[PDB]
């Protein structure tokens, strides 16, 4: 920008400049949640010991897990963030994370788990025809 | 959920990030989930979840170290939604993916090339690959490939590429890759890509000369941690698959009675293999309980082999001769390990590991210093030495003492420098 | 940065004359004329206009003392910030009568936002905006209601009234979802998620539209959703965006040619265009 006005006065003459910040935790919470909803993450099992949020003030109450995916997911996000930052503290060379970054881990990690979920899913429905064909090789035996 | 969690958080995050920065990474996001109690499986595999045995093997086939990094920059390779951009100095990246893309005739072209618009549009036509190097002069007419924003809403899918309209073609995947080790991208390219980095570092040599003194020294720890991998899944898909050929012999013989050895024979191996896979499991507390001591043993001698191999690549410092490359270190290892005269009749291991060690410094002192003034096989042979002695633990590092001797009679003081005793003078005082 | 020294040739011929900011005194009166003469359309708070612009002008000024061009390249603070002060205060009085001293405020706190709090960078400068704005307020109108600011997202938009009526956070969100399906309908049926930020820009990016000269420069991260959220809002008001498609052999010659067009479109047949390029658009300094 130094430059860029230097090149241009018009560029702080007639252009408002809007400065848009990264993603905030709460919107990349909001972004986690809303895409991760085709996903089914809801297990009625689960508990919860400990207290680390991100986000800090949105259904902080326990979870159904699935805010919990969404904050991990927030917290990934952010864990990047500050291994750049420790990154060029501690040398250079560090590359700028972007919330295409963020959106193009929210379409890995459904895809992943459609494929691992349906995976499963289908050698389970051959364990079960097996049995089935194991029960009629026993009723062949018995008669 | 938390395992492809991981999974995902890795492949699409990191991949630009060396070997030991994955590693943190990964360790981190696995220390919040489990803490949050988000439940994923430990002591996990990522290239084995995100990889099956005929990809791997194909992989090998078709030119891939057998690296843990180039197995898990394949991965991100083989499965992406950003185009990857590829970042290895040397070539083994390069001629990978040219054989992978063989059989869809992959089209080799540079952004440096004047061709370059009329190779992509037929290239997306046709639906072939196409790999472009030299990313340094990214050409921006890619910023619509990048984008993926094809209309969909038209009947034909239409990308606007450039002033005029192309359909894209669905198996068209576009590759970029560069030369250069290190560079800075923009940013703008930089969301548009995803980084697989196949440059090497440190914690990359320390690595790739474990597994390979592992392999060489002590064939049964590499033979049973590769088990240890084979635990997950493709042992389970070889279960399955002799449980598809159980099923195909059922109703082949009609559940014969009075020729039963054609089934008991495989109900026998099936029993005999489901006992096997049960104690590889039940000894999966025994084991990487002493693969990991010998993991740790082996140690010193990969990080000494990736201190040597970067001191040397640090030699163009001293002098712009005192060129090397990674082959000539690895040259030097391979020496050391599977045609050394020395160790030819020593076969008790923790001497045997003494004499790679010496042997390996004594190796890669020679082999460097034959190119060397002989005003610097001192320098070369002192910073060995130092090397040695971190690597050696009965006696502390000296840090201090070394950092003294380097710099330290550089401090500034004026204050009792003048000489005592008549056996003395001013610089020495 | 950017200006040369002129050569003493050339400047023993030209006196020159060095115009700096006004002052406070100056400002004061400068603007308080202005400001009497655009509440003239609301009788019921003539007194009023004298702690308005104590108020504007206490608050550039505090807001130019600290945050200058040392910290970003950008923050430049000049009477122009007052002047697009008045004019927004003056065209959010232009349709609208019978406004309470609460609002009049809540009108100037919404422009000292949009002018002042938007083009800073960290949280913190902005928090600090906030909190002296809500400072000055309370300061030079000691006698209001909390009708002042309520809660933090102040919002002004013209989508849900004629007039440019004070919105709220959920009719905006709830009307901007409904926009959004037909422009789904239209194209981009990529999902937007609609968090507050975004509806923040999109109004800034729709009032910066409204003026005739309205022009923009969205600085952010790649993928924070500048230019999706700009055709968004160019459909929202009828804009025809237009691109420019740069290559490496896309010479000068070619942007002479694409902005004859653009003008062409612009001027003839009365179109309105929201002509939007990017750093990557630029590889001339042509
Ligand atoms: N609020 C949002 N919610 C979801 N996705 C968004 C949002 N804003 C932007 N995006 C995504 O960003 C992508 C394009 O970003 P872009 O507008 O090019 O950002 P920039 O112009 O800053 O590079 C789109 O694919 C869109 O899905």
């Amino acid at each position: 920008l130094k430059d860029r006005a230097a090149t241009s006065p018009a560029l702080f003459n007639r252009c408002v400049l809007n400065w848009f910040g990264d993603w905030s935790t709460e919107a990349l919470y909001q972004v986690g949640k809303e895409f991760t909803s085709k996903m089914d993450l809801e297990k009625p099992n689960y508990i919860v010991p400990d207290y680390m949020p991100v986000v800090y003030d949105k259904l902080p109450q326990p979870p159904s897990h699935r805010e919990a995916i969404v904050n991990s997911c927030v917290f990934v996000h952010q864990t990047l963030h500050q291994a750049n930052a420790r990154l060029a503290k501690r040398g250079g060379r560090t590359m700028a994370i972007t919330p295409r970054h963020y959106l193009d881990f929210i379409n890995h990690y459904a895809n992943l788990f459609h494929e691992k979920r349906s995976e499963l899913e289908e050698q389970q429905m051959h364990l079960n025809v097996g049995l089935r064909k194991i029960k009629e090789t026993v009723d062949q035996v018995e008669e | 959920a938390g395992d492809c969690l991981l999974s995902a958080a890795f492949i699409a995050y990191a991949g630009y990030f060396d070997q030991q920065m994955r590693q943190n990474l990964f360790t981190t996001w696995s220390h919040h989930l489990q803490q949050a109690n988000i439940q994923f499986r430990t002591d996990i595999a990522r290239t084995e979840y995100l990889s099956n045995a005929d990809e791997r093997l194909r992989w090998q086939a078709s030119s891939l170290p057998a690296d843990d990094l180039c197995t898990e920059n394949a991965i991100m390779l083989k499965r992406f939604n950003r185009y990857p951009l590829i970042i290895d100095p040397s070539g083994q990246a390069t001629e990978f993916i040219m054989n992978e893309y063989k059989d869809r005739k992959i089209t080799r072209t540079s952004f440096l090339d004047d061709a370059f618009r009329k190779n992509l549009e037929s290239a997306l036509r046709f639906g072939n690959p196409l790999l472009v190097q030299d990313v340094e002069s990214y050409d921006p007419v890619l910023n619509p490939v990048l984008n993926r924003e094809v209309r969909r809403t038209g009947g034909r899918v239409l990308i606007t590429l450039g002033d005029q309209d192309i359909d894209l073609s669905p198996s068209f995947v576009i590759f970029l890759s560069t030369r250069d080790p290190t560079v800075e991208f923009p940013p703008d390219l930089c969301s548009r890509v995803t980084f697989v980095n196949f440059t090497v570092t440190r914690s990359s040599l320390q690595s790739q000369c474990l597994n390979e003194v592992l392999k060489a020294e002590r064939p049964d720890v590499d033979e049973k941690r590769s088990d240890l991998l084979k635990l997950q899944g493709e042992f389970q898909l070889r279960l399955r698959q002799l449980e598809k050929s159980l099923l195909q012999a059922l109703n082949e013989v009609k559940g014969r009675i009075l020729d039963d050895d054609t089934i008991i024979t495989t109900l026998e191996n099936l029993k005999r293999e489901a006992a096997e896979v049960t104690r590889k499991v039940e000894e999966t507390d025994i084991v990487m309980q002493e693969v990991e001591t010998v993991s740790q043993q082996y140690l010193p001698l990969s990080t000494a082999c990736s201190s040597i191999y970067f001191t040397m690549e640090s030699l163009k410092q001293i002098h712009f001769l005192y060129q090397y490359s990674l082959q000539f270190f690895l040259d030097i290892y391979h020496n050391v390990l599977y045609e050394n005269p020395n160790l030819k009749g020593v076969t008790d291991h923790t001497q045997r590991l003494s004499i790679i060690t010496k042997d390996l410094f004594q190796v890669a002192f020679n082999r460097v210093a034959r190119g060397m003034l002989h005003q610097d096989h001192i320098t070369f042979a002192m910073l060995l030495a130092r090397i040695k002695l971190k690597g050696t633990v009965g006696e502390p590092t000296y840090d201090a003492e070394f950092q003294h001797f380097l710099r330290g009679n550089e401090i500034v003081l004026s204050a009792g420098s003048t000489p005592r005793i008549q056996g003395l003078t001013v610089e020495q005082a | 940065p950017g200006r040369k020294p002129l050569s003493h040739r050339f400047l023993r011929h030209v006196p020159v004359v060095y115009v700096d900011y006004p002052g406070p005194a100056s400002l004061t009166q400068i603007y308080g004329t202005f400001n009497r003469a655009m509440l003239r359309l609301i009788p019921s708070l003539r007194t009023y206009a004298e702690p308005l612009t104590a108020a504007m002008v206490e608050f550039y000024t505090m807001s130019q003392e600290r945050f200058t061009q040392d910290t970003q390249p950008h923050y430049i603070y000049s009477p122009r910030e007052m002047t697009r002060w008045v004019r927004g205060i003056f065209e959010a009085l232009r349709p609208l009568e019978t406004l309470p001293v609460e609002g009049l405020i809540r009108i100037w706190a919404h422009e000292a936002l949009r002018l002042f709090q938007d083009r800073l960078v960290e949280d913190e400068e902005r928090r600090w905006t906030d909190e002296n704005i809500d400072t000055v307020a309370l300061k030079h109108f000691p006698n209001i209601d909390r009708e002042k600011a309520m809660s933090r997202p102040i919002l002004y938009s013209n989508w849900l009234s004629k007039d440019y009526i004070p919105v709220d956070q959920e009719e905006l969100r709830d009307y901007v979802k409904a926009r959004l399906k037909v422009f789904y309908e239209e194209e981009l049926d990529v999902p937007l998620v609609l968090f507050n930020e975004v509806l923040d820009h999109v109004l800034r990016i729709d009032r910066i539209f409204r003026q005739p000269q309205g022009h923009l420069l969205l600085i952010g991260v790649s993928g924070a959703g500048k230019t999706t959220l700009s055709r968004f809002v160019a459909w929202m008001n009828g804009l025809s965006v237009y691109q420019i498609k740069v290559h490496r052999k896309y010479t000068g010659e070619d942007f002479d040619e694409d902005l004859r067009t653009v003008l062409r479109r612009s001027g003839c047949k009365n179109e309105k265009i929201a002509f939007i390029m990017d750093e990557s658009n630029v590889l001339d300094s042509g």
